[PDB]
RNA sequence: UCAGGGAACUGAAACAUCUCAGUACCUGAAGGAGAAGAAAGAGAAUUCGAUUCCGUUAGUAGCGGCGAGCGAACCCGGAU
RNA sequence: GAAACGAUGACUGAAUCCGCGCGGACCACCGCGCAAGGCUAAAUACUCCCAGUGACCGAUAGCGCAUAGUACCGUGAGGG
RNA sequence: UGUUAUGGCGUGCCUAUUGAAGCAUGAGCCGGCGACUUAGACCUGACGUGCGAGCUUAAGUUGAAAAACGGAGGCGGAGCGAAAGCGAGUCCGAAUAGGGCGGCAUUAGUACGUCGGGCUAGACUCGAAACCAGGUGAGCUAAGCAUGACCAGGUUGAAA
RNA sequence: AACCGAACCUGGAGAUAGCUAGUUCUCCCCGAAAUGUAUUGAGGUACAGCCUCGGAUGUUGACCAUGUCCUGUAGAGCACUCACAAGGCUAAAACCUUAUGAAACUCCGAAGGGGCACGCGUUUAGUCCGGGAGUGAGGCUGCGAGAGCUAACUUCCGUAGCCGAGAGGGAAACAACCCAGACCAUCAGCUAAGGUCCCUAAAUGAUCGCUCAGUGGUUAA
RNA sequence: GUAGGGGAGCGUUCAGUCCGCGGAGAAGCCAUACCGGAAGGAGUGGUGGAGCCGACUGAAGUGCGGAUGCCGGCAUGAGU
RNA sequence: GCGACUGUUUACCAAAAUCACAGCACUCUGCCAACACGAACAGUGGACGUAUAGGGUGUGACGCCUGCCCGGUGCCGGAAGGUCAAGUGGAGCGGUGCAAGCUGCGAAAUGAAGCCCCGGUGAACGGCUAAGGUAGCGAAAUUCCUUGUCGGGUAAGUUCCGACCUGCACGAAAGGCGUAACGAUCUGGGCGCUGUCUCAACGAGGGACUCGGUGAAAUUGAAUUGGCUGUAAAGAUGCGGCCUACCCGUAGCAGGACGAAAAGACCCCGUGGAGCUUUACUAUAGUCUGGCAUUGGGAUUCGGGUUUCUAGAAACUUGGAUUUCUAACCUGAAAAAUCACUUUCGGGGACCGUGCUUGGCGGGUAGUUUGACUGGGGCGGUCGCCUCCCAAAAUGUAACGGAGGCGCCCAAAGGUCACCUCAAGACGGUUGGAAAUCGUCUGUAGAGCGCAAAGGUAGAAGGUGGCUUGACUGCGAGACUGACACGUCGAGCAGGGAGGAAACUCGGGCUUAGUGAACCGGUGGUACCGUGUGGAAGGGCCAUCGAUCAACGGAUAAAAGUUACCCCGGGGAUAACAGGCUGAUCUCCCCCGAGAGUCCAUAUCGGCGGGGAGGUUUGGCACCUC
């Protein structure tokens, strides 16, 4: 009870809501094939897990042609996939 | 800190247009009318606060 | 009576010679016992302390006013 | 325990625990301005150890 | 197994809400099993399609002198 | 608790097909659904009984009993 | 080896304790019974094995002098925040002060096993006074009811 | 129904038990604690402190010397404050001569003590992360205090050392006191404190004295 | 060297594997001057009348002087 | 003395002065009675009774009697007003949708018992500020001081009887004061008689003893178990030194073995238990009360409504009070005992009961609470914060150790800027002549700083005016301090300020006290969550508000007592006995000599002081034994 867990102050608010697959761009680029993933390969990509939407973001930064399905990615990491040419879909 | 009927009190405050909390203790003992004073708000701040509520 | 009295602290926290870094406490005092030389910021609870890093210095002056100062180190 | 959840034992990546500041929270206050804004960002982690055992699995 | 009725020590290091637990006990009805069952539903996909059972979701979502503590369901995998 | 919905003890007791209940106060929209009638194997639980087994006991162990609810205790429930 | 005479030395054991030969606890003696377990896909560590940027299965199905199948799910894999959200960045704030953190100069996991702990259950074994539920008792005793039985002998001498 | 401030039997039920007892095979390596803070807390729990194991770091530990600073005790002193001793002086006081007392007075003031740097030199532990703890009732003596009666095998702190958990020699006996820390064997030798007439090991030793009391081997005015 | 941590090990039961022994006598029981750093383990002798060492690994209802502990037997007081 | 009396009670330590008792009193109850058992509108006891009856309560034959105080409490009765639950009613506020509309909350008025309020009652609880003791009694079963004071009896009388009265704290139905008789009652005294005794003796029998037969028990670490003195955990056969002592029994004794017996029943400890209590907390049987249901009709009063011929009336009327009817319902009678029936009916009657809800009352029951420190506990005291001393020249440090303060204040006592300098004495000055205001002289301050004290302060923090809101927002390099959580100080960066010409200074006050973690809610702001979606409810974040949580790191939102009827778990951790150490107080001795002793201190006597002994006193301490 007592002993410094109550007698400290907090609330804040619990929600915990969507939750989405990490992509690493230097997982991507680099090894393998460049082989347009979508959301097909990813079973046997090893980003297998589900559960949860899938998005990617900027890690390791190399250039290379690539091509990317995910659900949402940042902004950088669209800057990086642009600029060593590709192109990334969102659904509406 | 403690609080009840007697003289002083602690003072709200607010001001022209600008929303805010100064929260000082007022003294009704010798003067206590205007609690005006100067007080600088959520964005232009550098404005006046009546402390009189 | 039963009255436990105080903890209290004071001391003086950084001894002569001692090399500070800027912002440590120097000395823990009542009033002013030792006053601020070149080097040296005062709090309100008259508390001493550095401005600066390098070497601690005592300044004694008869008693009655008494100074500590900072010696660059670089 | 179901407690520590949204009230902050909350564990960071080096496996450490942050709680921060109780200092007045919401009665009790009309005292300086740096103390209110004293709400903080600190712990020790003496009693970490046994502490985030109320909150091991959802961490 | 279903139902009518329904404890306290104990835990909260005291004690009233809480916990013990619908547990123990009494009672009623019945079979080899019972209960349950054929969406005025679950649920957020304009998905699913009676019930029960197991795994699982998941000590999650939540309930609480937000204390001690309590704790689902949908999806999904099987028995049938 | 913002407490929906099921459930009833009391008092009240509407529609029925451009109708009716639901989707966690509440409204619209949107979406699922037809209550106030019954029956309904199988997957499930248990071990009085029988069988087969065992890094289960082997006479102070193993059920209490290598048979005994006997001797024995109690008015008795009961114990043994 | 057995026994012994003399010499020297010599304050039972256990617990409980500041302190025990204690005039403090326990215990007649010998035998046998007799106390730190077990359970969970719990948690956290040490060691060991297998794979390893991946590692495992659960229920079950099929065989069952045998084990295989079963990817539902779980753990790594990104952090920060009250959250929406954003992302090697995230937070508080009107951009620069800081908390958390990735980079590290470099720090890989997961499944199984034994063990060191933790949590939930009796949780090392023995010991309460008590509390609650359902029943058994008035053949003892406390009274009631119905119905029967009983009080040698002597003294006293009221109303009418 | 031989034990009624709520009968008896079974059951919940292995109630709960901060309480008491008990807790069995061996050798080896370490090694404590009875302090601090909070506690409907005081014979109890949590955290810290002290123990052990493992990893890393790897002299940062340790004593002692030099240099540097901090201090207001012992003492002392009367310059402030309170107290107080004889006298001078003059509407009590002030004031002068002489003279003292002080934990809550101080013009002063050590020894020692603490921080830091350094190694001039000897040593040889420290620190961080992670696993398991136990102890949170102390005792005595010398020193420095408070209580107390300048009593107590008292009580409460500070400080060393020992017992605690320490056997061995000494002090008749005798936890703490004196001397000294037991790995094992021996019918070998040197010493410490203590001793050297007989009971027991060892000069009924040496020289110069003192005491005639059994002082020695029961205290004072 | 006490609580406490760490290391090596001894013994008992069951279990799998290996080597085996036993009516020219097993386990157990009894005596003993030997071995081993200890838990312990051998040798020969005496009883016994069916079974049983040793090695390696595994699993424990696995090691008693105490608990006014449990069952049993037998002492003391005393020929009182 | 006590009770009047026979009687009755603690099976197994109390037979009584306890209980009962006839008699007395208060009060309740009109009869399906009050009242009591009861899941129950069943039944039954009250009672096949019915107000010289029935319950409850307290006193306790009989006799004389029973007083003052209705403030507080209860109880009855009262009524103007004050407060109060559902409920009828519904101004308004809000969401939502294009809208009809659907929906969150909601007051005024009206609404019951009860409660505050008035009165009264004491053979109601009561008391001798509501009043204060009428009679009677009084050193009593009551009296502390106390063996009260006289007296009686006795050789002597702490008891006893009688008086008195100063009744520590008698007193009138928790009865006062008497009373013949009664008593295994209780106290004092006589007569008688005795082995009770001075003071024991002899005799008997039945055990003790011896022999033959049968033959237990509690206890038991093992014993090969002496005395003194000393030491040891403080009371030694088992340690030391010294004494003693041939081996083994039988009859006997009870000093020791801290002998046996029962995990001390006393005491303290346990956030142990149980019985009881009440104006502790909380619920509740029970009970009272408003509305709704069974539950209906008509006259009549009153608020209104809709319909309609000239502010009237007719009216489907809707509700409230009275009145009254009757088919519901209750209930008695008649050949058919509890019922069902037909009835003349009889009576009650929309009540009563009963069901749901509303508020009250509710130790009748029921679950629980009722801190700690503490030289045992209790009572007193103390619980957090600040300052000095203790504190052993660092920090630190306990005690129911030595002194004092805090729970605020300050719109200016703050920021800045500018100037000013105090206390006190001597001399001389009119309201003066200790102290005023003014004046010159000295004046490291001997003053001052809102409050306690320490430190600090003369180049100011002291005293003053000027302008003003830094008593700001966003942050924090680096340190002091704490086990933790708290706490403290702070350069500098920014947004924006204030004073100054300026360097610059300011994120409250010379500093150290002026305090409250969490949780649950109130208020303003921001718009993150918001459950099919767009909203809204509710939540979240930034401010803030409510704490003698004062036992002050805070136990629940909500809590007092008693046990001698007591129970369990423990403590020699911890009282009372004894011992132990101590020797203050207690007992005793000695030194001094002031004086008394006519004269002479020392025949005797020894003030004021001083030094020891003893361990018999009341203690201190808590060491062995709970
Ligand atoms: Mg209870
Ligand atoms: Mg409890
Ligand atoms: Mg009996
Ligand atoms: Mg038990
Ligand atoms: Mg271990
Ligand atoms: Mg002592
Ligand atoms: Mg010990
Ligand atoms: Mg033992
Ligand atoms: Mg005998
Ligand atoms: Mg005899
Ligand atoms: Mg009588
Ligand atoms: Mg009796
Ligand atoms: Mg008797
Ligand atoms: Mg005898
Ligand atoms: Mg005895
Ligand atoms: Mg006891
Ligand atoms: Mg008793
Ligand atoms: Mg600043
Ligand atoms: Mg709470
Ligand atoms: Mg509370
Ligand atoms: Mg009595
Ligand atoms: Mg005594």
């Amino acid at each position: 009870r007592s002993r410094l867990i109550a007698r400290l102050p907090k609330r804040g608010f619990n929600n915990v809501g969507t939750t989405y697959e990490v992509v690493k761009l230097s997982q991507l680029q680099d090894l393998e094939d460049t082989t347009f993933d979508r959301d097909t390969l990813e079973a046997y990509r090893l980003v297998r897990r589900k559960n949860r939407p899938v998005k990617l973001l900027a890690s390791g930064e190399i250039s290379r042609a690539v091509t990317v399905h995910v659900d949402a990615a940042s902004a950088a990491a669209i800057k990086a996939v642009e600029a060593a040419g590709g192109r990334v879909v969102l659904p509406e | 800190a403690k609080d009840g009927p007697r003289i002083i009190v602690k003072m709200e405050s607010s001001a022209g247009t600008g929303f805010y909390y100064t929260t000082t203790k007022n003294r009704r003992n010798t003067q206590a009318k205007l609690e005006l004073k100067k007080y600088d708000p959520v964005a232009k701040k550098h404005v006046v606060f009546r402390e009189k509520k | 009576n039963g009255r436990d009295s105080n903890p209290k602290y004071l001391g003086v926290k950084k001894f002569g010679g001692e090399v500070v870094k800027a912002g440590n406490i120097l000395v823990r005092q009542r009033g002013t016992k030792f006053k601020a030389g070149q080097g040296v910021g005062m709090g309100r609870d008259h508390t001493l302390f550095a401005l600066s890093d390098g070497k601690v210095v005592f300044i004694n002056k008869g008693k009655g006013a008494r100074f500590i100062s900072i010696e660059a180190a670089q | 325990t179901h407690k520590m959840a949204k009230r902050r034992i909350k564990i960071t990546g080096t496996g450490k625990v942050m709680a921060f500041k109780s200092g007045k929270r919401h009665q009790n206050t009309g005292k300086s301005g740096d103390e209110i804004r004293g709400k903080g960002k600190g712990f020790v982690l003496a009693k970490a150890e046994w502490a985030r055992m109320k909150l091991m699995l959802p961490r």
